[PDB]
């Protein structure tokens, strides 16, 4: 969920 | 409030056949992330809710994208990318039987009753609010942004098509069968990642990850 | 025409935990003839087309049922021989997973809404009157059908129900759930009936096959 | 579809 993450953001 | 004026406007600002497939998913995995952020009030979730929903419910919610951008073409679907996959290709691939089901179960389905990306962003809006995903923090608040999408949904539809009462249920029966071909999807890709002989980008790789 | 009351009338017309599970629904498969006999029209569709309705949508045709009928138990479903199975005896038997989901993605919520025979009997036909299934001589009449069961369905709620105009799409949107509990619910049925340790009896035995 | 056919009948 590393990139989705981050994404979210 | 849920005005479908903002979720049109969601999907307006995001506007090896296998391996390029999986291409133009992994691209338009970071695309559903922004559209995601501008649906009203998804935002606001909690964030470990906001992951929930995106992950339950990525497959789905491309799935619908890539159908209906493909209403114009024959026999075939219009990739993120660019390129065409015509379904001789998909048969070509090992992937004709899922392929069949997303012309004669969506694509077409779409193009007769002449889906529009109003309709279309509703369904999708309704497929991201999806209360039963599994740990959300607060179900009752996911269904209850769900019930006013499909509330606004019914709206739209009885106004822009008042000769057809039927069509807001029509859009919403198209759901289970987005949800089987969902899953059916989801079976070849851990499929392709458990052979090892397909290339998959690091989202969609992401996404398929316990 | 499609009137609730018949759609109704057909319902109240029919009214190893894993084996005593698989007794049940094999009992029910013959009890699902006799209520799809009828709903209106159903007997007038070309037989091999009635044929593969019940192939297609028998499971989720039983789900629906038994769900519904479990309304009033704690944490459990009752069965059609009388037997309850609770939720810690389906873990007990390897079968947890699937069983908690039909346990909150179905029961408890017929239970929360307080959904009425009619409707059941409505989103059953609705199930049963499946355009996408495989084979279908003419799958525009059975679109046709499914059409006239959720408008009646609609009119139905709006008349019944005036406090709440979302019922009739939280009903719809109560589908996907099934149709995904439902291919779960034969994925282990397929298995069972590979490993060969459960007994399976005939006609639960013949809609597994080919 | 032996049983099923029966059925239907
Ligand atoms: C990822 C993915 C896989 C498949 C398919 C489709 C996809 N996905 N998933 N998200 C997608 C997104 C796009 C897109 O936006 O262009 C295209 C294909 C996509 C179909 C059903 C077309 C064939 C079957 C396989 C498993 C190859
Ligand atoms: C046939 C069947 C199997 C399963 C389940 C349910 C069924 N079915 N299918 N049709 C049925 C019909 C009834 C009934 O009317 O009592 C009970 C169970 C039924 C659940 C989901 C309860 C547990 C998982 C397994 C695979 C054991
Ligand atoms: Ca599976
Ligand atoms: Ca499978």
């Amino acid at each position: 969920h590393k990139i989705l993450h981050r994404l979210l953001q | 409030d849920m005005p479908v004026e903002r979720i049109l406007e969601a999907e307006l600002a995001v506007e090896d056949p296998v391996t390029n497939i999986c291409q133009a998913a992994d691209k338009q995995l970071f695309t559903l992330v922004e559209w995601a952020k501008r649906i009203p009030h998804f935002s606001e979730l909690p964030l470990d809710d906001q992951v929930i929903l995106l992950r339950a419910g990525w497959n789905e919610l491309l799935i619908a994208s890539f159908s209906h951008r493909s209403i114009a073409v024959k026999d075939g679907i219009l990739l993120a990318t660019g390129l065409h996959v015509h379904r001789n290709s998909a048969h070509s691939a090992g992937v004709g039987a899922i392929f069949d089901r997303v012309l004669t179960e969506l694509v077409s389905k779409m193009r007769d009753m002449q889906m529009d990306k109003t309709e279309l962003g509703c369904l999708r809006a309704i497929v991201l609010f999806n209360p039963d995903s599994k740990g959300l923090s607060n179900p009752a608040e996911v269904e209850a942004l769900r019930e006013k999408v499909y509330a606004s949904l019914e709206a739209y539809c009885k106004h822009k098509y008042p000769e057809q009462p039927g069509r807001f249920a029509k859009l919403l029966l198209r759901l289970p069968a987005l949800r089987s071909i969902g899953l059916k999807c989801l079976e070849h890709l851990f499929f392709f990642k458990l052979i090892g002989d397909t290339p998959i980008d690091t989202f969609l790789m992401e996404m398929l990850e316990a």
